[PDB]
């Protein structure tokens, strides 16, 4: 009565991993943005 | 890159009076070098040796 629930949560945890990758890309993008623009 | 170029254009915008000020400063120093520090009187004032 539990394995089905853990896999059905994994079905959303995959999207969580996707969102982790998205946020890390955003953080690197912002750092590159700032480093290019603002450091004369 | 567009924001970078826009910032550079803004920099050129506000620099316009300061580059003229530096032009005058360099002109004063250039004339002072050319003359040898000899300044002729151009304004009236009784002077003492």
């Amino acid at each position: 009565v539990l394995t089905q629930n853990v896999l059905s949560a994994l079905e959303i945890l995959r999207l969580v991993r996707l969102d982790l990758r998205q946020l890390a890309q955003s953080v690197q993008d912002t750092i590159q943005h700032m480093r290019f623009l603002y450091l004369l | 890159v567009e924001l970078y170029r826009a910032l550079d254009a803004y920099r050129a915008r506000i620099a316009v009076e300061y580059v003229l000020i530096r032009a005058v400063r360099d002109e004063i120093y250039a004339v002072l070098r050319r003359d040898g520090g000899a300044l002729p009187q151009r304004f009236a004032c009784h002077v003492s040796r």
